[PDB]
RNA sequence: AGAUCUUGGUGGUAGUAGCAAAUAUUCAAACGAGAACUUUGAAGGCCGAAGUGGAGAAGGGUUCCAUGUGAACAGCAGUUGA
């Protein structure tokens, strides 16, 4: 299928740990970008502004380690564009980490 | 106007110009020279990738502290940079050629660009300030261009 | 479009900094429509332009 | 009146802010 | 200054009514030769004699 | 052919030096051909009342305000601008 939806957590901690004080906040929301572009192959991703908020939640250099997200692929037919797919990347708030697996979400 | 070397059959050939672009000479010269001899399918998809960054133009004559890349390996060459202005300026151009071909009612699946030439423009002048009160040129390098397709397969 | 006239006048209407007016970000052409202080106040009465609260500074620490 | 359609939507309306911002009162067109 | 004398503040106006362009029918006539006003002034550029 | 000659023009240097003083930006949307820079909203920060706030004198002189443009200028850009 192509518009399937999915639960991930992702690792900030390991995609950003060696970033600068002043850098490590934008360069998780750039890892969270490309964390989406890699696994749902659409160059067009666009980001909650309340995952947003919740990785800037901590300030600029104290980004959370962990943080669980849901990619969800959503057809752009909505004008003349080069991509006809884009994924949503919103937030999932979770009170622990442990044995959270990817999974399907339905509809 | 006058073109420098003039087709050898205006009937199969078409022709594109621009004067006074505000894009560097050295550049622009240099991605002309890469995109000379190509197919037009071939230059258009190679000019998006050098936009891409995916191919880059050989820095040949003009190449004084230009780093070197991998992609200039495709080339018999070892330094390669990626101008975004001068690539976005010739696709600019070879829309517009293709334009003219379509107008003059020639298949534009067989243009191949034949002649391609940039030349210095008139400089423009800005101002720049230095240490002890001294003022110094600022100077722009535009270029004109002009390019001659022909038909061939 | 552009509402930086809007927001001045906003807040000269509101008596409150440019920091507490609120655009409605959803009635952009609406807001944009608005060029005279009568119309910033029929705009607040309406309720697209808010003045937002102060920002807490509370003293239960210090008490 | 409200009904389970204009509650749901209504939730989204009145948020214009994060946790520890004020709720939005009204929106009233008038022409 | 915001206190100006009654000539100063003559003189100023006369330099803002004659910092302003050609008028577009000026180059029609026979023989103008004239392309710009070529004493522009701006107020940040040049500054006034006073 | 010279005069560290006069005036004007043009090279190599060289697409080089450089565009590193004062902590910092991010997400979404709108307008738009075009958005790192415009606007709006959300978030994270800074000035921290001896201010990066609010008002004057001298000086400037229309820079003030609205609308429009995107030639040149704002040492990147700009849909913005003194
Ligand atoms: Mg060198
Ligand atoms: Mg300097
Ligand atoms: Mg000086
Ligand atoms: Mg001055
Ligand atoms: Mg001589
Ligand atoms: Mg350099
Ligand atoms: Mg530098
Ligand atoms: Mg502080
Ligand atoms: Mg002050
Ligand atoms: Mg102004
Ligand atoms: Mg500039």
């Amino acid at each position: 299928n192509e518009v399937v939806t999915r639960e991930y957590t992702i690792n900030i901690h390991k995609r950003i740990h060696g970033v600068g004080f002043k850098k490590r906040a934008p360069r998780a929301l750039k890892e969270i970008r490309k964390f989406a572009m890699k696994e749902m192959g659409t160059p067009d991703v666009r980001i909650d502004t309340r995952l947003n908020k919740a990785v800037w939640a901590k300030g600029i250099r104290n980004v959370p380690y962990r943080i669980r997200v849901r990619l969800s692929r959503k057809r752009n037919e909505d004008e003349d564009s080069p991509n006809k797919l884009y994924t949503l990347v919103t937030y999932v708030p979770v009170t622990t980490f442990k044995n959270l697996q990817t999974v399907n979400v339905d509809e | 106007v006058r073109y420098s070397l003039d087709p050898e059959n205006p009937t199969k050939s078409c022709k594109s110009r621009g004067s006074n672009l505000r894009v560097h000479f050295k550049n622009t010269r240099e991605t002309a020279q890469a995109i000379k001899g190509m197919h037009i399918r071939k230059a258009t998809k190679y000019l998006k990738d050098v936009t891409l960054q995916k191919q880059c133009v050989p820095f040949r004559r003009y190449n004084g502290g230009v780093g070197r890349c991998a992609q200039a390996k495709q080339w018999g060459w070892t330094q390669g940079r990626w101008p975004k202005k001068s690539a976005e300026f010739l696709l600019h151009m070879l829309k517009n050629a293709e334009s003219n071909a379509e107008l003059k009612g020639l298949d534009v699946d067989s243009l191949v660009i034949e002649h391609i030439q940039v030349n210095k423009a008139p400089k423009m002048r800005r101002r720049t300030y230095r240490a002890h009160g001294r003022i110094n040129p600022y100077m722009s390098s535009p270029c004109h261009i002009e390019m001659i397709l022909t038909e061939k397969e | 479009s552009m509402l930086r006239l809007q927001k001045r006048l906003a807040s000269s209407v509101l008596r409150c900094g440019k920091k507490k007016v609120w655009l409605d970000p959803n009635e952009t052409n609406e807001i944009a429509n608005a060029n005279s202080r009568q119309q910033i106040r029929k705009l607040i009465k309406d309720g697209l332009i808010i003045r937002k609260p102060v920002t807490v500074h509370s003293r239960a620490r210090c008490r | 009146i409200m009904n389970q359609e204009k509650l749901a939507k209504l939730q989204a309306q009145v948020r214009i802010g994060g946790k520890g911002t004020a709720r939005r009162k009204k929106k009233v067109v008038h022409r | 200054s915001s206190h100006k004398t009654f000539r100063i503040k003559r003189f100023l106006a006369k330099k803002q009514k004659q910092n302003r362009p050609i008028p577009q029918w000026i180059r029609m006539k026979t023989g103008n030769k004239i392309r710009y006003n070529s004493k522009r002034r701006h107020w940040r550029r040049t500054k006034l004699g006073l």
